[PDB]
C-alpha cells in the first residue's frame, strides 16, 4: 500500500498548488490518458485524499514556515504547556456534551416508550 | 478442520449420504458427518463433509454459499439486541453492513456457534449505539426477509 | 525531495502528535509523586523533541523561497508530475502493506498498562536522577552536606537543626567568615541545590529562569540591591559599608575592587553567584526545606522501630480379574505408563502414541504395532523400509549414445547424455 500512498501524496502536492478549483494539475491529467480512481469521491481513499489535500495546503500558510518562524510553539514550553491544558479543556467539554446528548436520548428513549400508542385521532 | 466443510442449513430432506452426493461435483468428498441431537435424534440442520484436498473444500465453500438446499440456506463454511432464525451464509463483517443501513452499531457483532463444529449455532447478539437504532431493529427488522431465512430481532434485557 | 511540501507537513504531524500526547498525558489524572514525576519528565522530554523538530522545521526555509517561483508557476505542471510517476512505475511485485506511516508515531508515543513510559522514554528511570531519602522531590538530601559542614568547621558542636537552622538565614549575618573555605562548600550546595530544583520541576524553564537569575544578579545584585536608611549601601563582594550612591559608584571602578584585594569582583564573582543562586534556590524551595526539616524532626524524635519502619516504606476381585494392577512403558509414546494387556495394546493405538511417533520421525505403520522402545524403534523404520524390491521404476535407459554397447544409463544419465 505503499505506492498508492505516494501516489496519493504526489496527487496532494500536485493539486494544492493550484490557482483555482477545477484548475489544477491532476484535472488535466484524467484527459490524459493516466487512470487515476482516487479523484471520484465514491472511493473510500478520497477521504483520505482530501486530508492530504487539506494538510498540503496547510504547510503552504505564512506562519507554515514559507516566510515567517515560529517562536511561541519552538521557543517557549508554557505556550505548548497553555495550548495542551487548553486542548484538554476542549476534550473535557467534548465528553462534557456527548455525556449530555446521551443523557437527552436517554430521556427521549424513557418518554417514547412510555406514552400512549393507542390514542389514535385522525383529522 | 481446513479439509473439512461445516454446512450449515440443511431441512429434513437432506441426509448423510445425500450431501455427499451434492458435494461430489465440487470435490472429493470422503466422508459425511451428521451430529444427532438427544432430544429428537435427528439432525439440527448443521453437518460437516470432509473432503481429500483443501482446494476442494475452498470451491465447495465458494460454489455452494447461500444455496436453496430442500427449502433451505444452505452454506459451506471453512470449519442489547438478540436476533434468531439467521442465515449462516452471513458473516460478522455482513451482519455489520445489513445492521449499518438501520443504526449505527457500536462495534462489531458476534454470533453463536456450535460446541462440536464451530461455525453457526442460530443465534446472535449484536448492540446498537443508542435505543433509537434498537426500536428500528424491532420495528423494522423484526420480521424482515433475509436470505431464506426469516430471523427475529428482540430485546435481550427489559426492565418494566 | 520535497523538503518544503512533504517534510515540512511530516514536522507539523510530529508535533501535533506530540501536542495530542502531552494533552493525553495532562488530561490524566495522578496518583503517586514518583509516577507524576515519571510522567513530567516524559512530558519534558517530548517538548524537548517538538522544539528540536520545530528548529529542524524552521531552518528549511532557503531553498524554499527559490522553488516557489516555479512550484506557484501554473505554466509548468503534469510534465514533471507524469515524470515523477513514470518514475514511481517500477515493479509492484512487493505484497506487502505497511499501515505504519501515521500509526507508528501514535504509537511511539503512547504507554502501556504494564508500564506508564513512552517508546523513546522506555529507558528512563526515576531511581536515576533521585535518591531515596529524596522521595523524587518530596524532601532533599542534606545529611552529606552536614557532614562537610561539620568537616570543615572541625567541630562536633553543630547538629543537624543548627544546620538548618544556619542554612535558613538568607541576608543575615554568615556562620564562618565570606574569604574563609566555606565558599568551596557553599558553591558544591549551590551546585546541588540547583539540580534539585530542577529535579523538582523539569516541566518548566530552566534557561528562562537561568536566564532571568543572571538578569538580576547583575542589574540588581550588583548595582546595591539591599538599600539602607555604611549601612545605606553595602556590597556582596568587597563586604564594606558606603556613604553613599555617588561613593559607592566611584569606588565600583576602584583599583581594590577590581583586582586589588582576595575578594575584589574578579576571582570572587563566581562565589558571589553561587550565593546568588544559593539564595533563589532557598527562596524559591522554601517549602521543600521546611519539609525536610519537619521529616528530620520526625525520624529524630522516633524510635528505633518507627525509624525502621520509616525507612522499610473399588472392584478389588473385578481389578485382578480384567487386569488391573499392571502398567505399560510406552518409551515412543512420550514415555506414558497406560494400564494392563488392555490397555498394553491400546496404547499402540491412541492419540499420544501416535503423535510421539509422529514427532520421533517414523511413520506410524502397523508393523511397528507391538514395538515399546527406541532402538527397536530405529531399527525397525530402517529394516522395514522400502527394500529392494519395487525399486526406483527398474531404470534402464541405454541411451544411443554408442548402438552398440553401453546400457548402464539411468533414467537420468541418459536424458542429460542425450540432451547437450
Amino acid at each position: 500500500s505503499a505506492f498508492d500512498l505516494d501516489v496519493v501524496k504526489l496527487t496532494a502536492q500536485f493539486v494544492a498548488r493550484n490557482g483555482r478549483q477545477f484548475l489544477t494539475q491532476l484535472m488535466q491529467k484524467e484527459q490524459r490518458n493516466y487512470q487515476f480512481d482516487f479523484l471520484r469521491p465514491q472511493h473510500s481513499l478520497f477521504n483520505y485524499f482530501t486530508k492530504l489535500v487539506e494538510q498540503y495546503t496547510k504547510i503552504l500558510i505564512p506562519p507554515k514556515g514559507l516566510f515567517s518562524k515560529l517562536k511561541k510553539e519552538a521557543e517557549n514550553p508554557r505556550e505548548v504547556l497553555d495550548q495542551v491544558c487548553y486542548r484538554v479543556e476542549w476534550a473535557k467539554f467534548q465528553e462534557r456534551e456527548r455525556k449530555k446528548e446521551e443523557e437527552e436520548k436517554e430521556k427521549e428513549r424513557v418518554a417514547y416508550a412510555q406514552i400512549d400508542w393507542h390514542d389514535f385521532v385522525v383529522v | 478442520q481446513d479439509a473439512t466443510v461445516y454446512v450449515g442449513g440443511l431441512d429434513e430432506k437432506v441426509s448423510e449420504p445425500l450431501l455427499w452426493e451434492l458435494f461430489l461435483q465440487a470435490g472429493p468428498v470422503v466422508n459425511t458427518h451428521m451430529p444427532k441431537d438427544r432430544v429428537t435424534g435427528q439432525h439440527q440442520g448443521y453437518g460437516f463433509v470432509e473432503f481429500l484436498s483443501e482446494e476442494d473444500a475452498d470451491y465447495a465453500i465458494k460454489i455452494m454459499n447461500m444455496i436453496k438446499l430442500y427449502g433451505k440456506p444452505i452454506r459451506v463454511n471453512k470449519a442489547n439486541i438478540f436476533i434468531g432464525n439467521l442465515d449462516p451464509e452471513i458473516d460478522e463483517k455482513l451482519l455489520y453492513d445489513t445492521f449499518s443501513a438501520f443504526g449505527v452499531i457500536l462495534q462489531t457483532p458476534k454470533i453463536m456457534r456450535d460446541p462440536d463444529t464451530g461455525n453457526s449455532k442460530g443465534y446472535a447478539f449484536i448492540n446498537f449505539a443508542s435505543f433509537d437504532a434498537s426500536d428500528a431493529a424491532i420495528e423494522a427488522m423484526n420480521g424482515q426477509y433475509l436470505c431464506n431465512r426469516p430471523i427475529t430481532v428482540s430485546y435481550a434485557f427489559k426492565k418494566d | 525531495m520535497e523538503t518544503i511540501l512533504e517534510q515540512q507537513r511530516r514536522y507539523h504531524e510530529e508535533k501535533e502528535r506530540l501536542m495530542d500526547v502531552m494533552a493525553k498525558e495532562m488530561l490524566t489524572k495522578k496518583s503517586t509523586l514518583r509516577d507524576q514525576i515519571n510522567s513530567d519528565h516524559r512530558t519534558r522530554a517530548m517538548q524537548d523533541r517538538y522544539m528540536e523538530v520545530s528548529g529542524n522545521l524552521r531552518d528549511l526555509y532557503d531553498d524554499k523561497d527559490g522553488l516557489r517561483k516555479e512550484e506557484l508557476n501554473a505554466i509548468s505542471g503534469p510534465n514533471e508530475f507524469a515524470e515523477f510517476y513514470n518514475r514511481l512505475k517500477q515493479i509492484k511485485e512487493f505484497h506487502r502493506k505497511h499501515p505504519n506511516e501515521i500509526c507508528v508515531p501514535m504509537s511511539v508515543e503512547f504507554e502501556e498498562l504494564l508500564k506508564a513510559r513512552e517508546n523513546p522514554s522506555e529507558e528512563a528511570q526515576n531511581l536515576v536522577e533521585f535518591t531515596d531519602e529524596e522521595g523524587y522531590g518530596r524532601y532533599l538530601d542534606l545529611h552529606d552536606c552536614y557532614l562537610k559542614y561539620i568537616n570543615l568547621k572541625a567541630s562536633e558542636k553543630l547538629d543537624y537543626i543548627t544546620y538548618l537552622s544556619i542554612f535558613d538565614q538568607l541576608f543575615d549575618i554568615p556562620k564562618e567568615r565570606k574569604n574563609a573555605e566555606y565558599k568551596r562548600y557553599l558553591e558544591m550546595l549551590l551546585e546541588y541545590l540547583q539540580d534539585y530544583t530542577d529535579r523538582v520541576k523539569p516541566l518548566q524553564d530552566q534557561n528562562e529562569l537561568f536566564g532571568k537569575i543572571q538578569a538580576e544578579f547583575e542589574k540588581k545584585w550588583e548595582n546595591g540591591t539591599f538599600p539602607g536608611w555604611e549601612e545605606r549601601a553595602q556590597r556582596l563582594f568587597s563586604t564594606k559599608g558606603k556613604s553613599l550612591e555617588s561613593l559607592d559608584t566611584s569606588l565600583f571602578a576602584k583599583n581594590p575592587k577590581s583586582k586589588g584585594t582576595k575578594r575584589d569582583t574578579e576571582r570572587n564573582k563566581d562565589i558571589a553567584f553561587l550565593e546568588a543562586q544559593i539564595y533563589e534556590y532557598v527562596e524559591i524551595l522554601g517549602e521543600q526545606r521546611h519539609l525536610t526539616h519537619e521529616n528530620v524532626q520526625r525520624k529524630q524524635a522516633r524510635t528505633g522501630e518507627e525509624r525502621e519502619e520509616e525507612e522499610e516504606e473399588i472392584p478389588y476381585w473385578l481389578y485382578k480379574l480384567h487386569g488391573l494392577n499392571i502398567n505399560y512403558n510406552c518409551e515412543i509414546c512420550g514415555n506414558y505408563t497406560y494400564r494392563g494387556p488392555k490397555a498394553f495394546q491400546r496404547h499402540f493405538a491412541e492419540w499420544r502414541h501416535a503423535h510421539g511417533m509422529r514427532c520421533l520421525g517414523i511413520p506410524n505403520t502397523a508393523h511397528f504395532a507391538n514395538v515399546t522402545q527406541i532402538e527397536d524403534a530405529v531399527s525397525l523404520w530402517a529394516k522395514l523400509k522400502l527394500q529392494k524390491a519395487s525399486e526406483r521404476w527398474q531404470p534402464d535407459t541405454e541411451e544411443e549414445y554408442e548402438d552398440s554397447s553401453g546400457n548402464v544409463v539411468n533414467k537420468k544419465t541418459y536424458e542429460d547424455l542425450k540432451r547437450q
